[PDB]
């Protein structure tokens, strides 16, 4: 199964709050770690263009970072982190109260799991504007 | 030369019998580590057989599992708040001698037969009552090791918490609705929110006030005797051979101590496999555990030495040792080293800075000033 941008775009359009789809898309992203910059670029574009499916993308990124640490994929961490704060900037305005609640819950989840570096942690709290 | 006293591990007290536990107060700890005297955190047991046949997985949801601060959890803040309330509406100081969490007593009681972990405990003799809690530097060191403790143990802990969550309800069954009953699998598990109770007890002639974690009530909250309907949930790998049975027996010894220190009647285990799939669930009665253990057809009685009776005698001896050894306004460092395997080490501290910082860390300021106000009002009566 060759890697291509259109497949990643379709999969990103195929996310749902069901965990099985999210984990399958994460596995697909795992299988193509060689072309990771393209993956993160497509993800950033789609998440900046999406309207309601923002939370599914956040869950997907969180889990992928998790098994990347499980698989010791160091470049993945800062690979998302290069655009993660700006992405949060574009996500916050069109996102409702319960979703800020769950988003800050998950932000604490990243913070307390030693996922990211301290400068990145602080820029994540400045991203959440709280 | 800091004074040290030695308690041999083989010491026993013949006249050791335990008073009946009795709840005096309860607390609910929200996510913000704030303790309140209500039952919002209380949950209700519910687990029919059909869920067992559904083959529920436990590893699901571990990705977004929270974790709590060890020092924050070990704080004596809720117990002391409840004690302050009890004295406030009582108008006088209680007769309790030792105040501590239940886990410390379980650990020190299991030592004669379950002592494969090291610990440092703090003893504070304030106002004539010894307050016991973990050593904060030891807590930070343990946190370091736990952070460097792979992820399999984290997976097991999350399996236990998920099993607890899947068999509880926010409200009693009649009041619940379908959507909240069937959305348990979509809940975000965490180890911060919990419900606990404050129980008065004690061995020999000593009154002991302790607190511990309570999973859920059986089916509703009996205000007349809450301790009768309480139940805790635990998880264990499925057994398939004699070695599995022996490990299970050790786990039952530990859990029976864990429970009997509070006198909760029932015990439930979730038998999960290596794939975090719940296979079977079976119950137990607290009083029937020792008889069930000793009446094992697979291994009748290699030795007649009752581990439970010896443990009770040792715990009574330890309590008497703690009572006699330390006088007022004396802080002693209590710890055990696995390399010893012979006896227990209890030492005093003489560094004024160390004593002051330990006292401040263990005891909050507001409780201290409230106790001072109570003492002054005692002379103001």
């Amino acid at each position: 199964m060759s890697y291509s941008k259109d497949i990643v775009l379709e999969k990103l359009a195929s996310l749902e709050e069901t965990q099985i789809s999210i984990q399958s898309i994460g596995q697909w992203c795992l299988f193509h770690h060689r072309h990771a910059p393209e993956t993160v670029a497509i993800w950033s574009e789609f998440v900046g263009s999406t309207q309601t499916k923002k939370l599914a993308g956040l869950y997907l990124a969180n889990e992928i970072i998790q098994q990347s640490r499980a698989k010791r994929k160091t470049t993945f961490l800062d690979e998302f982190a290069k655009v993660l704060p700006s992405t949060l900037e574009q996500i916050y305005p069109s996102m409702i109260s319960t979703h800020q609640a769950k988003l800050k819950r998950i932000i604490d989840v990243w913070s307390q799991r030693k996922i990211f570096d301290s400068n990145l942690i602080h820029r994540l709290y400045q991203s959440i504007q709280d | 030369m800091s004074k040290e006293k030695i308690l041999p591990l083989a010491a026993r007290s013949k006249k050791a019998m335990l008073r009946q536990p009795k709840q005096v107060a309860y607390f609910s700890r929200d996510l913000n580590y704030k303790t309140h005297p209500d039952r919002s955190n209380l949950s209700y047991y519910y687990l029919p057989d059909g869920d067992i046949d559904n083959s529920i997985d436990l590893s699901v949801g571990s990705k977004h599992f929270l974790l709590g601060d060890s020092v924050e959890l070990s704080k004596l803040d809720p117990i002391l708040l409840a004690l302050k309330e009890i004295e406030k509406e009582s108008g006088a100081k209680t007769k309790d001698r030792i105040i501590t969490w239940r886990g410390i007593m379980r650990k020190l009681l299991t030592l004669p037969y379950d002592s494969e972990e090291d610990f440092v405990l703090d003893v504070v003799s304030f106002d004539g009552q010894l307050f016991i809690q973990f050593n904060v530097p030891y807590l930070k060191s343990k946190d370091v090791q736990k952070q460097g403790d792979t992820e399999f143990h984290k997976k097991l802990q999350f399996s236990g918490y998920k099993f607890e969550k899947m068999a509880t309800l926010p409200k009693p069954w009649p009041e619940c609705t379908r959507k909240e009953i069937d959305s348990r699998a979509k809940s975000k598990c965490n180890n911060i929110e919990q419900y606990g109770a404050i129980v008065r007890t004690g061995i020999s002639r000593i009154k002991i006030l302790i607190g511990g974690a309570v999973a859920c009530t059986a089916d509703y909250y009996d205000e007349n005797d809450p301790l009768s309907r309480y139940i805790e949930l635990k998880t264990t790998r499925t057994i398939n051979q004699y070695k599995d049975m022996i490990a299970f027996e050790k786990k039952l010894f530990r859990t029976w101590a864990q429970c009997f220190l509070l006198g909760i009647p029932k015990i439930i285990y979730g038998f999960r496999d290596d794939n975090c799939i719940l296979r079977t669930v079976e119950e137990f009665s607290t009083n029937d555990i020792p008889l069930m253990v000793k009446n094992n057809p697979l291994n009748e009685q290699p030795k007649k030495e009752n581990c439970y009776m010896s443990s009770i005698n040792f715990y009574g001896a330890v309590v008497e040792w703690l009572n006699e050894s330390v006088k007022d306004d004396q802080v002693w460092k209590l710890s055990y080293a696995k390399r010893n395997r012979q006896y227990l080490v209890l030492k005093e501290v003489t560094d004024e800075n160390e004593k002051q910082q330990i006292v401040d860390s263990a005891i909050p300021a507001w409780f201290k000033e409230w106790r001072s106000e109570l003492r002054n009002s005692e002379g103001n009566i």
